[PDB]
């Protein structure tokens, strides 16, 4: 006949017991044996029974007890007959407990790799295993999900065959906290992506220098740099949205690369939160022109930056950075006039120059240091002020009718500033392999943080849950197009209802014209800027007025609950609060640019014209410029580890893994999937696992016996559907049809085992009546003697025969 | 449920037979008469007989007549087997289709699952239906379905 | 048949009366009275001695037969049943037997090793 399985596949992505030679354990005790949730653990496996009122009083293995539980927390989870797979969508009983398990189950169990829908949930097993070699690659042509077990090549090779194959364009967001390897596979990929680019000339290899995949995480940096790498709750925070947007020619040919950002935190360098130190390279670099000037290491002074930790040492980065420059587009011409533009800003930090005793007005003061900035970046320490502290709004007519601005005037430009002067690293870094030629599209990998929920929420955190938040909803949709289809191209079909949109509700919140995006945002322009103005008015309705959100309700971790309003999206509610959020969305716009403009200088000119307003402005362009450019594509989702804190590449952390896939989509995934008609199966993979169920109910064809199995079980019609090759069931039937299976075997077994013990007995029947003759003989017969030898007329009855 | 007399009968003449085998006294124990069914027809399960009476300890429970026949009106009803459900059990064990079991494999389940058959049984009952192997060290379910089904007196 | 109708020598008037024996036996041993011919209701006679004595032999069986009734319980024609088993199967068997009905049964029934052997147990029972 046959399959497959195995050999060596010996990643080992092997088989512990390729499972049904020697198992253990069938009866299973399904009404019985599943995990209660506690919390050192997360959940655990159990026993159960108290049928109390109430709760239980039942446990685990190993331990336990006499506990309480309740009915929210019970869960149940998978006969063996849903151990260790892959889909993970493929899976009744699809709660949130159960989920782990069958991943918990990797890493104990040595693989990390699982399906959950179209989420490609992998591990850190960081001691680095022969996983990722070639008596591995060399296969998935166009090899599916079902034609390879786990590992990204399918995303890779898949969403490589949806390109060509299909037409247009790939794309794919990777997530997975700041752990696993992010900085790869979208590193470790590539080096995949590429292998099946050019394998579909230029042979001397001298073209071989720089490498292809290894070669643009180069930059990285200089990008990292500015770039990222080291904020307060966490350490290395590229913090924006990249997308190595890597370009794919005409003839199924790479061609190109590509990449862009979106979302850089200019907040980060004005403002800060201490330990929230702002972006590695400052300090990786402040010996040959160490100085070259101003000033020189140490926050102490320097604003907008007032420091490293551990295995940190900001050394190398610098003198290990210049040169890998020297290979694209530039000759020391910029690299070296561009370092004192960064510097350029240190300088500002140096705050203040006062007010007026009373009068609105603010002071030039200092300005013994404007000059060196003003000698640096260019222009002159003068050239600017007026047109800077009271200029002129151009029908011409120059007017000059605050100080409180300045400051922000500032805590503006360093960001303006700084943001433009990274699109400009990108500008070039790209360049050198920028062969812009075109040949139509292409894949793409992105990035962007991921959804940070936790003991305080600020105007920071609410921009990534309105990133993610608005992010995942692309990929509901997407997964309302994938079932919206399907049951299409499975003759069934149940009209529904674009999940993708349950999450509108809260998108269309904020972004919400009268959402508060604009109620906060032009809120800022409004010299009347308390806060509290602010508080209540976004009320003033939302609150009792939205469905979405709420005020704050109460405490939950470590200190009170000195909180702030709760609102909420998927990965469950958060509760924000502002205050310095007015007077943080800070950003407005100059006068010549406010200068900068000639300087003769472009190091700092043609990064300013090729108003006065705030960042969420500018971000929602970006975002959508995000959006608006993902929705006309091809997804891909692929989520990372967090296994355990101290990095014992041993295994798990549920709460904290927990705490991911309660972002990512991956919980959200299940209550999606959960809500349809999961279990899938071809009605041969059912007439037998199931055909004990109505044994004698059937004629002794595949769609036609799965039927009389069904009606002949009274199963609830709405239970299941059947599409036309396969059956659709709800959430976790599958389970009763295995507490029934199991249990109407089990009376099978014995049914037979007393049909062959009637069958010894209806054997033994006449040899056993039989026995009774001669043994009623017996008995009668010993008696009849023994009943003589002491009559008498007997007893002495011929003492001697005469 | 409401014997007759062709059935009735059949009845106290096999509670008889078994009241002797244990000491003719006018009762049957307990235990031993789930052996009393068997004979009688009925192939009622332990549970089955355990839920009327049929006690573990022979010797712990002596049933008269009347007394006992009524649990027997009522094993009668009882799960009685077949083979559609007999033939699916082998067959969740038929990794092949062919309508083979190791006889080991065979041998485990009379033995392991269920309702334990004495090691003693198994043996036995595969030796007088006799269940010769074959080859490759495994056995035909079916036949063996169909010969425990057909009482040990056939035609 | 008549290897029956014979006696009469040895035991004691005409049909011997009283004390038929008694002058008879204790030339050897230590004789009994009045019920060794109390349980004589008769009187006498060769009339219904087939019926008062004998008939009393009623379900005595043929020394062919009562061998064959063991024969059933060792059918590897051992000639033999393992004492236990007989021993269990008349104390707790059929018509049971006393524990006295059983003491005297296994006084002189052969055994060895643990072997009853019916096949003598007969013969030495008649
Ligand atoms: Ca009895």
């Amino acid at each position: 006949m046959n399959i497959d399985f195995n050999d060596p596949d010996f990643q080992y992505l092997a088989v512990d017991r390729k499972k049904m030679m020697k198992e253990q354990t069938a009866p299973f005790d399904g009404k019985k044996n599943c995990w209660v949730p506690d919390p050192k653990e997360g959940f655990a496996s159990a026993e159960i029974q108290s049928s109390k009122g109430e709760e239980i009083t039942v446990k685990i293995v190993s331990d336990n007890s006499t506990r309480t539980v309740k009915k929210d927390d019970i869960q149940q989870m998978n006969p063996p007959k849903f151990e260790k797979l892959e889909d993970m969508a493929n899976m009744t009983y699809l709660n949130e407990a159960s989920v782990l398990n069958n991943l918990r189950g990797r890493y104990t169990a040595g693989l990390i790799y699982t399906y959950s829908g179209l989420f490609c949930i992998a591990v850190n097993p960081y001691r680095r295993l022969p996983i990722y070699t070639d008596s591995v690659i060399a296969k998935y042509r166009g090899k599916r999900k079902t034609e390879i077990p786990p590992h990204l090549f399918s995303v890779a090779d898949n969403a490589y065959q949806n390109m060509v194959t299909d037409r247009e364009n790939q794309s794919c967001l990777i997530t997975g906290e700041s752990g696993a390897g992010k900085t790869e596979n979208t590193k470790k990929v590539i080096m995949y992506l590429a292998k099946v680019a050019c394998a579909v000339e230029e042979e001397e290899a001298d073209q071989k220098k720089g490498s292809l995949e290894d070669q643009i995480i180069q930059a990285n940096p200089v990008l990292e740099a500015y770039g990222n790498a080291k904020t307060t709750r966490n350490n290395n925070s590229s913090r924006f949205g990249k997308f190595i947007r890597i370009h794919f020619g005409p003839t199924g040919k790479i061609a190109g690369a590509d990449i862009e950002t979106y979302l850089l935190e200019k907040s980060r360098v004005t403002y800060q939160q201490s330990a929230e130190r702002n972006y590695h390279i400052f300090y990786q670099i402040c010996p040959e022109l160490n100085e070259v000037m101003l000033i020189t290491p140490d926050s102490g002074l320097y604003s907008f930056i007032n420091l490293t930790v551990d295995n940190i040492d900001d050394v190398e980065e610098f003198k290990l950075c210049d040169e890998a420059f020297d290979i694209l587009g530039f000759t020391k011409e910029e690299k070296t006039s561009m370092f004192k533009c960064t510097a350029s800003i240190l300088h500002m930090g140096e705050m203040k120059f006062k007010q007026r005793p009373r009068e609105e007005q603010a002071e030039s003061d200092g300005t013994a240091e404007a000059e060196k900035v003003a000698f640096l970046c260019g222009i002159n320490a003068g050239d600017l002020l007026k047109a800077l502290l009271k200029p002129k709004v151009k029908g011409t007519e120059m007017v000059t009718k605050n100080l409180q601005q300045v400051i922000n005037s500032v805590g503006a430009l360093s960001k303006s500033l700084y943001d433009r002067m990274f699109n400009w690293l990108v500008k070039r870094v790209n360049r050198t392999l920028d062969t812009k030629a075109k040949r139509n599209y292409y894949i793409g990998v992105l990035d962007i943080a991921g959804f940070e929920i936790f003991d305080f929420n600020s105007f920071e955190q609410l921009c990534i849950n309105y990133t993610n938040e608005r992010l995942q909803q692309f990929f509901n949709h997407h997964m309302f197009v994938l079932e919206q289809e399907e049951y299409k191209k499975e003759g069934i079909q149940w009209e529904f209802i674009d999940f993708g949109m349950d999450l509108q509700m809260c998108i269309d919140l904020i972004e919400k014209p009268m959402g508060i995006l604009s109620i906060l945002e032009e809120e800022c322009m409004f010299p009347k800027a308390d806060d509290k103005s602010f508080q209540d008015y976004s009320y003033q309705n939302h609150i009792g007025k939205n469905r979405m959100f709420t005020k704050p309700g109460k405490p939950t971790r470590p200190n009170q609950g000195h909180a702030h309003f709760e609102l909420h999206h998927y990965a469950g509610n958060v509760p924000y609060s502002i205050a310095g959020w007015l007077d943080k969305n800070k950003d407005p716009i100059e006068n010549v640019v406010s200068l900068l403009a000639v300087s003769k200088e472009p190091l700092v000119a043609e990064l300013f014209r090729a108003a006065f307003q705030t960042i969420s402005a500018v971000h929602r362009e970006s975002l959508n410029k995000l959006m608006k450019n993902l929705y006309s594509t091809h997804p891909h989702f692929v989520r990372c580890i967090i296994p355990n804190e101290l990095k014992q590449p041993g295994l798990v952390d549920a709460e904290l893994v927990l705490h991911q896939l309660q972002c990512n989509g991956v919980l959200e995934g299940i209550r999606i999937c959960r809500k349809g008609f999961p279990s899938r199966l071809i009605y041969s993979e059912f007439k037998q696992r199931y055909s004990i169920l109505a044994p004698n109910a059937i004629p002794q064809d595949g769609k036609t016996v799965s039927e009389k199995i069904l009606t002949g079980l009274q199963m609830d019609p709405s239970e299941y559907r059947l599409g036309t090759t396969k059956v659709f069931f709800k959430a976790g039937v599958l389970g009763n049809l295995e507490e029934m299976r199991d249990e109407r075997l089990s009376k099978i077994i014995s049914m037979f085992q007393a049909h062959i013990r009637g069958y010894l007995i209806r054997k033994a029947y006449k040899k056993l009546q039989d026995q009774r003759i001669g043994l009623s003989v017996i008995q009668r017969n010993i008696r009849k003697w023994l009943v003589l030898r002491n009559w008498q007329w007997w007893k002495l009855y011929a003492k001697v025969k005469p | 449920p409401k014997l007759s007399q062709d059935e009735i009968d059949d009845l106290k003449d096999v509670f008889e037979l078994f009241d002797f085998w244990d000491g003719r006294d006018g009762a049957v124990d307990a235990f031993k008469l789930g052996d009393v069914c068997r004979c009688l027809g009925i192939n009622p399960r332990n549970e089955d007989v355990f839920a009327v009476g049929g006690t573990h300890k022979m010797g712990e429970k002596s049933l008269p007549f009347e007394e006992f026949l009524p649990a027997y009106e009522g094993l009668m009803d009882c799960e009685q087997g077949t083979f559609a459900d007999y033939m699916e059990a082998f067959k969740t064990f038929d990794r092949e289709g062919q309508g083979f079991i190791s006889g080991a494999e065979l041998r485990h389940v009379l033995s392991g699952l269920g309702e334990r058959l004495s090691d003693e049984e198994v043996d036995e009952i595969i030796n007088l239906t006799d269940l010769q192997e074959d080859l490759e060290g495994n056995v035909k379910y079916e036949e063996f379905v169909k010969k425990v089904m057909a009482g040990p007196y056939p035609d | 048949m008549q290897e029956m109708k014979e006696a009469f020598t040895m035991i004691d008037d005409g049909f011997i009366d009283i004390n038929d024996l008694k002058e008879e036996f204790s030339s050897l041993g230590r004789t009994p009275l009045t019920a060794m011919l109390k349980e004589a209701p008769g009187p006498l006679n060769f009339t219904m001695f087939l019926s008062i004595f004998s008939d009393k032999l009623s379900g005595t069986d043929s020394e062919e037969t009562i061998r064959n009734a063991f024969g059933m319980f060792d059918e590897d024609a051992t000639k033999k049943l393992n004492i236990e088993y007989i021993k269990d199967l008349l104390e707790n068997m059929g018509d049971n037997f006393n524990k006295d009905e059983m003491r005297m049964t296994f006084k002189e029934a052969p055994v060895e090793g643990g072997k009853f052997d019916y096949v003598r147990f007969v013969a030495m029972i008649k």
